[PDB]
C-alpha cells in the first residue's frame, strides 16, 4: 500500500496533527521515499515556523529524502 | 463526539458540523493512535476501526458543502485502501458510495484529468465490476464528452445536473467554470474571428458582461463588434522570446556547426 | 508481429543458451502467455480467407477495402442507366 | 543404483559452482559470469528431477544453511520419504579436497565463501514448487530463506548478481495470490513486499551495480498495474535512474513495456506510442517471450488509436500471427468508419479479455475517439466540406455540434485544420512544402548526434574482448 495516509495528516490545518504526522513518516523515510515525497514541502515548511518544536524533526527527515533519490 | 459530528450532518446543519472540525481533528489523531493503521488486522481492530473511519465519513461529505477541499482530499486518502482490502472485511456503509463518486468529480474540475484516469483504474477492481454502479457514471460521462470533443453533451449533463441532488449540485457550478476556460483554448485556433453574439453561443453565458469579461480576460479586443483570437497569440509568442529556454530549442546554425565540428576534432 | 518484426529480432540479438533465461523472466513477470489465452478461452482463432490475398495471416499483401463487400460490379451498371435519366430528363 | 547416482551428481553440482564463484571475484566483467549461471539453471533441475529430486536434498546438505534443509525435507515426505535413499557418504563428503565443497573453510566458518553457491541452490527449490504451485505459505517460506543470505554472507556486488534471481520469484509468487483472490496474507505481506525491494535500490545506486537496479524497478513498477494503484506508478517515473551500461536488452524491453502503459494513462499517448516501438527493439524473441511479444502487438494497436490516426487492416495481416490480435483488428475497423455500434457489439464481447489485458481502460476513452477519428478521414478527403455534409456523414444533431467535436481534436492537434463560421464550411489546412522550411534542420540534427556517438563506443570495445581472453583459461 501506497503513502497516502501519511502525507494527508501533514496538510491538515489543526497543530496537533502536523506533529503526529512527522512521528509516523519518520519511521518510513528510508522504506517509502518516491510515495513521501509530494508533501516534502509540508516538511520545510515546519521548520520556518519557531512555534514548533518539530524544527529538529523536520530537517533530520528531510535530509535524509535527498539521499534516498541518491543527491 | 466522534458521534456529535455523525448526527449533525443528519439534522442538515453543516455550520454545525463546521465548527465541531477543529475538536475532531485532534481525536481522529487518538483514532489512529489506536489501530496499528492496516499490517495486523484483528476482530478488536475493526471494533476500534469503526471509530476512526466514522469522523471521515461525516467529515468528508461536510467539508464539500463547506468549501474546505484541503481536508475532503486529507479524510479521502486516509479512508480509501479499508474499503478496497479483502473485498471488505467491513469496512462498508452506505455513506461511502457518494464519496467514491464526488472525488471523482473533485479531481476532474482541477484539470486532474490525469489522476482521473489512474483513479480510475483501482475503482474499478475495486466496485464497479464487483457492486456494480455507486453513481460512478456520473463522472465517467463528463470525461468522455470532454475527450470526445462535444461540448454541448457536457453542459447538457451538468444542467441537469444541477435539477439533481447527490451532492453533484455543489460539483456542478465548479465544473460550469471549467468547461468554459477550456473551450477559449480550442477556439484560437479555430477561429480567428466571432461576432459578440457567437461567442456568447459558444462558451454558454447568459449575458453579454459575461462574454466581453471572458474575452478581455483572453485579452483579445473587443471593438468592431467581432472577437480577434490572433491578438493573444501574438503576446504568448513574445513571452517565450524574451527567456533563454527557448533560444537553445530553436539551435541556431551557427551552434549546430561550431558543435558539430569539435566531436569530430575530438 | 507490428512494425519491427519476429526476424529481426532473432537476428539482431542472438538466442542463445544464455538468453533463454532471461527471456523467461520477461514471460513470467508480465504473467503466462497470451498468445495460448486466446484459443483457449474464446475457443476461436484469427481472420481466414474470403478470396485469398485479402485476408489470413500471409506474407501476400493486402487491400485497404478488404472488408467493403464488392458491389461494385453493380453501381457501375447502376451508373450509366441513372446518368443517361438526369441528362436526358 | 541410487547411492552410486545420487553421489557423484552432489560432487559434479558443487564443482562446477566453485569455478564462476571464482571467476567473478578476478576483476570486473559483470556479464560473463552471470550467463554462466542462467545456461546451468536451466540445466541443473532437470538432471536434479531424473533419478529422484532428492539429488537436491544431498546438495542441501553439502552447503552451511541457515534454515533450507527443513523446506525442502517436507517434499521428500510428501511423495514418500526419501531420507534413506539418500545417505551420508554420497549425501555428506567434504573430503580433503574441494570438488565437493573445500574442508578447510567449513571447519572453520569463518572464511568460507559458501555464500554463492549457497543461492543457487535455494533457488532451484523454489522452482521445483513454483511449477507445482503452492501460495500463500510458500510466499513465506521462500521469504524466510532468502533474507538470512544477505545477512549471514556479506555483500559485494557479485552477492546481489545472483540475489537478484531470488528477488524475482518472491516478489512474483505474491502478485500471483493477490490477482487470484484478496486475503488478509495479501494486503499486509504487500506493504512489506513494496518497501523491502525500494530500500535495495538505493544501496545499489551505492554499489554502483547497474544489473541489481533494473531488476528492482522492473518488480515495484509490475505490482502498481496489477491491482490498479497507478496513482503511484506515475510518480515512481517522475525520476528516472534506469542504468543501461549492465542491464541487458532482455531487460530494457521490460521497462519500456510497462512505462508505455503509464505514460498512455496520463493522456501523453505520443511518448506511449514511442516507448512500445522501442520496447520491440531491444526485445530479443525465440520462443521464450512468445507470451510477452504477443502483449507487445496488442498495446501498440491501443496506442495509435488513442492519437486519432488509424492504422491499416494490412497492419494486423502483415503481422505474423493474428491469431489473437482478432479483437484488436475488429478495434481498429469500428473507430475507422466512425461507427459506434460496432464498438458496442465487440467490447461487450471480448470483456474479460480486455479485463485481464489493462486495456479495458482505454476503451472507455476510445468509445469517444469514435467520433473524433470519424472526422479524421472526412476532413481528409474533402479539403473543404460544409458543416451540414458533416452532419450526414457523420450523423450528428446539429451543425453546431461538429464545431464543438473538431475544435478540441486540433487542439490535441488530431486534424490540423481551421473552421471558418462566416462561409459555414471547414477548411483543412495545408502541410505546404516544409523543404523551404527549418523543419528538416530538426530531423537530422537526431541523426547526426546519434551516428557520432556508435564511432567513439566501438573504439571502447575493441579493448573489452581481448580483456576477457586473457583473464580466460588456456585454449
Amino acid at each position: 500500500t501506497t503513502a497516502a495516509p501519511l502525507l494527508a495528516l501533514l496538510r491538515e490545518n489543526q497543530d496537533s496533527v502536523k506533529t503526529y504526522a512527522l512521528e509516523s513518516i519518520n519511521n518510513v523515510v528510508d522504506q517509502l521515499w518516491s510515495e513521501i515525497s509530494n508533501e516534502l514541502p509540508d516538511i520545510e515548511a515546519l521548520y520556518d515556523d519557531d512555534t514548533f518544536s518539530d524544527r529538529e524533526m523536520a530537517a533530520l527527515i528531510a535530509s535524509k529524502v535527498y539521499y534516498n533519490l541518491g543527491e | 463526539l466522534t458521534k456529535s459530528l455523525s448526527i449533525a450532518f443528519e439534522n442538515g446543519d453543516y455550520a454545525a458540523c463546521e465548527k465541531l472540525l477543529p475538536p475532531i481533528k485532534i481525536e481522529l489523531i487518538k483514532n489512529n493512535l489506536l489501530i496499528p493503521d492496516l499490517s495486523i488486522q484483528n476482530d478488536i481492530y475493526l471494533n476500534d476501526l469503526m471509530i476512526t473511519k466514522r469522523i471521515l465519513e461525516v467529515g468528508a461529505l461536510a467539508s464539500i458543502q463547506t468549501f474546505n477541499f484541503d481536508s475532503f482530499e486529507n479524510y479521502f486518502n486516509q479512508l480509501k485502501p479499508y474499503y478496497f482490502s479483502n473485498n471488505h472485511k467491513l469496512s462498508e456503509s452506505d455513506k461511502k458510495s457518494k464519496l467514491i463518486s464526488l472525488y471523482l468529480l473533485n479531481l476532474l474540475s482541477q484539470n486532474n484529468t490525469t489522476k482521473f484516469h489512474s483513479e480510475l483504474q483501482y475503482l474499478d477492481k475495486h466496485i464497479k465490476n464487483l457492486e456494480d454502479d455507486s453513481l460512478l457514471s456520473y463522472p465517467i460521462k463528463l470525461d468522455r464528452w470532454l475527450m470526445e470533443g462535444s461540448y454541448q453533451k457536457a453542459w447538457d449533463l451538468l444542467q441537469s445536473g444541477s435539477q439533481n441532488i447527490s451532492e453533484f449540485d455543489s460539483f456542478t457550478d465548479i465544473l460550469k467554470s471549467a468547461i468554459r476556460d477550456e473551450i477559449a483554448k480550442n477556439t484560437e485556433l479555430s477561429y480567428d474571428f466571432l461576432p459578440l453574439s457567437n461567442i456568447k453561443a459558444l462558451l454558454f453565458f447568459n449575458n453579454e458582461k459575461e462574454t466581453e469579461k471572458f474575452a478581455l480576460e483572453r485579452n483579445w479586443p473587443i471593438v468592431n463588434s467581432k472577437v480577434y483570437f490572433n491578438n493573444q497569440s501574438k503576446e504568448k509568442a513574445d513571452y517565450e522570446d524574451e527567456m533563454m529556454h527557448e533560444e537553445d530549442q530553436k539551435t541556431n546554425i551557427i551552434e549546430k556547426a561550431m558543435d558539430y565540428a569539435i566531436s569530430i576534432e575530438n | 508481429m507490428s512494425t519491427d518484426v519476429a526476424a529481426a529480432q532473432a537476428q539482431s540479438k542472438i538466442d542463445l543458451t544464455k538468453k533463454k533465461n532471461e527471456e523467461i523472466n520477461k514471460k513470467s513477470l508480465e504473467e503466462d502467455d497470451e498468445f495460448e489465452d486466446f484459443p483457449i478461452d474464446t475457443w476461436a482463432n484469427g481472420e481466414t480467407i474470403k478470396s485469398n490475398a485479402v485476408t489470413q495471416t500471409n506474407i501476400w499483401e493486402e487491400n485497404w477495402d478488404d472488408v467493403e463487400v464488392d458491389d461494385d460490379f453493380t453501381n457501375e451498371l447502376k451508373a450509366e442507366l441513372d446518368r443517361y435519366k438526369r441528362e436526358n430528363q | 543404483l541410487h547411492h552410486s547416482e545420487k553421489k557423484y551428481a552432489e560432487e559434479d553440482q558443487v564443482q562446477e559452482l566453485l569455478k564462476v564463484l571464482n571467476e567473478i571475484s578476478k576483476t570486473t566483467l559483470t556479464l560473463d559470469p552471470r550467463y554462466i549461471w542462467r545456461s546451468l539453471k536451466d540445466l541443473s533441475s532437470l538432471r536434479n528431477q531424473e533419478l529422484l529430486n532428492a539429488e537436491t536434498l544431498c546438495f542441501t546438505v553439502n552447503v552451511l544453511y541457515p534454515d533450507s534443509s527443513s523446506f525442502k525435507k517436507n517434499l521428500l515426505k510428501f511423495i514418500t520419504s526419501n531420507h534413506k535413499s539418500s545417505v551420508p557418504g554420497s549425501a555428506e563428503l567434504r573430503n580433503s579436497y574441494p570438488a565437493s565443497f573445500y574442508s578447510v573453510n567449513t571447519e572453520k566458518k569463518t572464511i568460507e565463501v559458501t555464500a554463492e553457491i549457497n543461492c543457487f541452490m535455494h533457488l532451484l527449490v523454489q522452482l521445483f514448487l513454483w511449477d507445482s504451485k503452492e501460495l500463500e505459505q510458500l510466499v513465506e517460506f521462500n521469504r524466510k530463506v532468502v533474507i538470512p543470505n544477505l545477512l549471514c554472507y556479506y555483500n559485494l556486488r557479485s552477492l546481489n548478481l545472483i540475489n537478484a534471481k531470488l528477488w524475482f520469484y518472491i516478489y512474483l509468487s505474491h502478485e500471483t495470490l493477490a490477482r487470484s483472490s484478496e486475503e488478509i496474507n495479501s494486503d499486509n505481506q504487500n506493504i512489506i513486499l513494496r518497501s523491502t525491494m525500494m530500500k535495495f535500490l538505493k544501496i545499489a545506486s551505492l554499489k554502483h551495480d547497474n544489473e541489481t537496479k533494473a531488476m528492482l524497478i522492473n518488480l515495484i513498477l509490475r505490482d502498481f498495474l496489477n491491482n490498479g494503484e497507478v496513482d503511484s506508478a506515475s510518480d515512481f517515473i517522475s525520476k528516472l535512474e534506469y542504468p543501461h551500461t549492465d542491464v541487458s536488452s532482455s531487460l530494457e524491453a521490460r521497462y519500456f513495456f510497462y512505462l508505455s502503459k503509464i505514460n498512455a494513462i496520463q493522456l501523453d499517448y505520443s511518448t506511449a506510442n514511442e516507448y512500445i516501438i522501442a520496447a520491440i527493439r531491444k526485445a530479443p524473441h525465440n520462443s521464450k517471450s512468445l507470451g510477452f511479444l504477443q502483449q507487445s502487438n496488442k498495446l501498440h494497436c491501443c496506442i495509435q488509436l488513442l492519437m486519432g490516426d488509424i492504422p491499416e487492416l494490412s497492419f494486423f495481416h502483415q503481422s505474423n500471427m493474428q491469431k489473437s490480435l482478432l479483437p484488436y483488428y475488429h478495434l481498429t475497423k469500428a473507430v475507422k468508419l466512425g461507427d459506434l455500434k460496432k464498438f458496442t457489439s465487440t467490447i461487450t464481447k471480448y470483456k474479460q479479455l480486455l479485463l485481464k489485458d489493462d486495456t479495458y481502460q482505454l476503451c472507455v476513452r476510445l468509445r469517444s475517439n469514435v467520433i473524433k477519428t470519424g472526422i479524421r478521414i472526412i476532413s481528409l478527403t474533402y479539403k473543404k466540406i460544409s458543416l451540414r455534409d458533416i452532419c450526414l456523414k457523420l450523423n450528428l444533431d446539429s451543425e453546431q455540434t461538429v464545431e464543438y467535436m473538431v475544435s478540441r481534436a486540433i487542439r490535441d492537434g488530431v486534424i490540423e485544420a481551421k473552421i471558418n463560421h462566416e462561409d459555414g464550411f471547414i477548411e483543412t489546412t495545408e502541410l505546404l512544402n516544409i523543404y523551404d522550411s527549418e523543419d528538416p534542420q530538426q530531423v537530422f540534427d537526431e541523426r547526426i548526434k546519434f551516428a557520432n556517438q556508435l564511432h567513439d563506443e566501438y573504439l571502447v570495445s575493441m579493448r573489452y574482448p581481448e580483456d576477457k581472453k586473457t583473464q580466460q583459461n588456456e585454449k
